[PDB]
């Protein structure tokens, strides 16, 4: 809330400023690889008819957000879980430790594990992120929903993510940086300040689907509150 | 589109 609030002033703040407009465009002036995010969904599957949605975040953890609202993360060691519950409890236990209260729900997030990694590609493969406190809180998918035009995924760091379906673009957006990560059709990464693509301007690629990202932290905003 | 790329 606090963190989309500051991301929806972001993008009202560089779209008002018709970055596609500039009679001298320098996209790339606006970069900073310094801002490359530390964590994004690189793989995600919609069981929400039975389960819920499960998906992988880089550092090879999964997650699920299943269909009442408790949200269970499996870390990538394979072992060690956070659980949290609807009325916000979190938890942290390990797999191994056999907890009677949620073996059918780690049985479900395994069989998610499995789909994920024998059958989807994982996004942003070529991309090393940023490093940050590995030593620090795993964020968990707060809400996602679906448009006809891509899946918006919003995660408990503030982040949002947007996969476009048609062409697979994505963009990557962090509040706490004011930074925006676009991934093209070409697999290709650029990360940018927000603050410095209203000086210098970008193509009308990423400039439209910053608008639409406009939308859907609106969106995001108004389905919280 | 029920699961990613």
């Amino acid at each position: 809330a606090a963190h989309l609030s500051d991301m929806l002033q972001q993008l009202h703040s560089v779209n008002a400023s018709k970055p596609s407009e500039r009679g001298l465009v320098r996209q790339e002036e606006a970069e900073d690889p310094a801002c490359i995010p530390i964590f994004w969904v690189s793989k995600w599957v919609d069981y929400s008819d039975k389960y819920g949605l499960g998906y992988q975040l880089c550092d090879n953890s999964v997650g699920v957000l299943f269909n009442d609202s408790t949200r269970l993360i499996l870390y990538n060691d394979g072992d060690s879980l956070q659980y949290i519950e609807r009325d916000g409890t979190e938890s942290y236990l390990t797999v191994s430790s056999h907890p009677n209260s949620l073996m059918k729900k780690i049985t479900l997030l395994k069989y998610f594990r499995n789909y994920m990694s024998e059958h989807l590609l994982k996004a942003g493969a070529n991309i090393t992120p940023r490093e940050g406190d590995e030593l620090a809180r795993l964020p968990y998918l707060r809400t996602w929903f679906r448009t006809r035009s891509a899946i918006i995924l919003h995660l408990s760091n503030g982040s949002v993510q947007i996969n476009f379906f048609q062409d697979h673009t994505k963009l990557i957006l962090c509040p706490l940086m004011a930074a925006v990560t676009y991934i093209d059709e070409k697999r290709d990464f650029r990360t940018y300040r927000l603050s410095l693509l209203e000086e210098y301007g970008c193509c009308k690629e990423l400039a439209s689907r910053l608008r639409y990202a406009r939308t859907m932290v609106d969106k995001l905003l108004s389905s919280r509150s | 589109p029920l699961h990613s790329t």
